[PDB]
């Protein structure tokens, strides 16, 4: 079970890392500050 | 060639509708520009008031 | 000292809020035109 | 075995082909409220229209306003007493109309709200004018997002739909076409249009709905038609959480077979927004791109098509998929950014042109899909 | 007789060959504001143009006066009315 659970994310990590890298916030959403930086506050974002 | 009386009258009515719609659009655009302006001015007023109130409260606590 | 740095930081956040308001006004005007 | 799962190919549109589209919008459509706690919300049409204005799609599409449908035009389907009561009723005098409301199935699950006749007439006029412009051949696509309410019966208003403008649009298309194929995507079964066109050959009321414990309670694989309309009622009941890939693998074979055998001249494609993830009542898990792949496939043939709105109990996702479909209708792909509008703060915390699927139990086993495809092909070869 | 429509008054004026300009539509009437005077229709329908239009009230009053002034005789019209009723199908 552990092996299959880890494989189900290892098989698509190749495209997930590309999706995370290519992510770009729209210029006019940060003004509304709905983009909660709590993940950014704790470093939980996967960017970089 | 468009010289028909009834067709010309209907064309005039349609052009009147078009011109009233263009007038109403301009009036509404100006009104809601004014609404955005007054909202923005009120936002600045509230921001400055809260800034000054926070400064005064900090001075009082200190 | 502490008062000066507090005033500077509060002024910085106030300036950021004012810039955000100006940006929102600019976006609203662009929406108006479009 | 007929169903065959395939990977989801990227969106591709022919650049050589040119398509004329006449978007229909009545600015007063989004101003009637069903009630405080009612899932139905007509605001979505206005938000979607604002999105299409902001995306710059107006430079490549035609848009007009459809004149409201007259009472006699609206009576082409419904009974005289039904329309008479619907006009005469107001939220303030139902005490003297209690018996009529009880008879007409209105008030309890579908309540009376001011402007009801105005909304019904707007939707009917949109559908009728779209069909009329389709007949004249000026525009290949007649988008009428306002209407699409296909749950209205001949003498009863069930499922939050008081008037069924799809029937009137199909009628005005049939006045100059022998066979028009109707496609449903709403999760609920299209009970109204199905019952209206259950005993005729001149239409192909194809559907893609879900069978279970619901309000319609229809849409079985057994129902195929009566009289000359036998085997002319294609139903594809499904189950919880059908994803994008399997929905595409179900849709594309069936539509290809219908176009190869039925050979219609016009398509009345329903585009209900309640078949998406995060819906209020819809149990499906289809994403927006999956919701638009069906429309792109229908458009790829190159025949006149009348796109209509319909259900959709959420606002942001429905508006996003509607504007994406409108953009795809122009052979133009819309970027993921949702440019600022008066109703920008509605569009969730992501603020991207996308609706994302949730994790739901995909009860749609491949065996069920194979069985339903085999049944549909067997009942379709008779055409 | 202002309760009638524009089509009735226009056809009345055409039939009786009255020399009264066509009435301005209600929307056309409301068009004429300060900024509404800069549109094409108002700038081309106010001064120096033979296509000038006038309000609906005055045309309605003129038509009412002409209709009450126009006397009738039953022998001339009742048979004509019956013939028109029995002819409308053709
Ligand atoms: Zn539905």
């Amino acid at each position: 079970t552990i092996y299959e659970r880890l494989l189900e994310i290892k098989q698509m990590n190749e495209r997930v890392t590309k999706e995370i890298n290519t992510r770009s916030t729209v210029t006019f959403a940060k003004d509304l500050d709905l983009l909660s930086s709590q993940l950014s506050e704790m470093g939980l974002d996967f960017v970089g | 060639q468009g010289d028909n009386g009834q067709y010309a009258r209907q064309v005039r009515d349609l052009e009147e509708e078009r011109d009233l719609e263009l007038v109403r659009l301009r009036l509404f655009e100006e009104y809601r520009v004014s609404r955005s302006g007054i909202e923005f001015q009120e936002d600045i007023e509230k921001a400055k008031a809260e800034h000054e109130k926070l400064i005064k409260l900090c001075k009082e606590r200190l | 000292p502490e008062l000066q740095v507090y005033y500077s930081k509060i002024a910085a956040i106030r300036d950021y809020k004012l810039h955000r308001a100006y940006q929102r006004q600019k976006y609203e005007l662009s929406c108006i035109n479009t | 075995m007929v169903y065959e799962a395939t990977p989801f190919d990227p969106i591709t549109v022919k650049p050589s082909d040119k398509r004329r589209v006449a978007y229909f919008y009545d600015a007063d459509v989004g101003n009637y409220a069903y009630g405080a706690g009612h899932p139905m919300k007509p605001h979505r049409i206005r938000m979607a229209h604002s999105l299409i204005m902001n995306y710059g799609l107006y430079k490549k599409m035609e848009i007009y306003r459809a004149k409201p449908a007259t009472k006699q035009e609206m009576c082409q389907f419904h009974t005289d007493e039904y329309i008479d009561f619907l006009s005469r009723v107001t939220p303030d005098n139902l005490e003297m109309f209690k018996r009529e409301s009880v008879k007409f199935n209105v008030g309890d699950d579908c309540p009376v709200f001011d402007g009801l006749y105005e909304y019904c007439s707007i939707s009917g006029g949109g559908s009728m004018e779209g069909a009329a412009r389709l007949n004249r051949g000026k525009c290949d696509v007649a988008v009428n997002y306002a209407g699409g309410l296909h749950h209205a019966k001949k003498s009863e208003a069930s499922g939050f739909c008081y008037l069924n403008d799809i029937v009137l649009g199909i009628i005005e298309l049939l006045r100059y076409h022998p066979r028009v194929l109707y496609i449903d995507i709403d999760v609920h079964h299209g009970d109204g249009v199905e019952e209206a066109f259950y005993t005729t050959d001149r239409v192909m009321t194809c559907s893609f709905h879900k069978y279970g414990e619901f309000f319609p309670g229809t849409g079985e694989l057994r129902d195929i038609g009566v009289g000359a309309g036998k085997n002319y009622a294609v139903n594809v009941p499904l189950r919880d959480g059908i994803d994008d890939a399997t929905y595409r693998s179900v849709f594309e074979p069936v539509i290809k077979k219908i176009m190869e055998w039925y050979q219609p001249s016009a398509v009345v494609l329903q585009c209900g927004g309640d078949s998406l993830s995060g819906d209020r009542l819809g149990c499906f898990n289809l994403s927006m791109e999956g919701h638009a792949n069906c429309v792109n496939y229908v458009k790829s043939f190159g025949i006149p098509m009348m796109v209509v709105g319909g259900g959709g109990y959420t606002m942001r996702n429905v508006a996003r998929t509607w504007c994406f479909e409108t953009g795809l209708l122009n052979n133009v792909v819309l970027d993921k950014d949702l440019p600022y509008n008066e109703y920008y703060e509605y569009y969730g915390p992501d603020y991207k042109l996308s609706v994302r699927p949730s994790n739901m139990f995909n009860v749609n086993t491949p065996e069920y899909l194979d069985k339903v495809m085999t049944n549909i092909f067997a009942n379709l070869e008779n055409t | 007789f202002e309760e009638y429509t524009d089509a009735f008054l226009r056809r009345y004026k055409d039939h009786f060959q009255l020399d009264v300009p066509d009435n301005l539509t209600l929307q056309g009437y409301l068009l004429g504001s300060k900024l509404g005077a800069k549109t094409y229709s108002y700038k081309r329908n106010t001064q120096g143009q033979h296509d000038k239009r006038i309000h609906k009230r005055d045309l309605a009053n003129v038509v009412r006066r002409h209709f009450d002034e126009h006397s009738i005789k039953e022998t001339d019209c009742i048979p004509q009315f019956i013939y028109k009723v029995k002819n409308q199908k053709k």
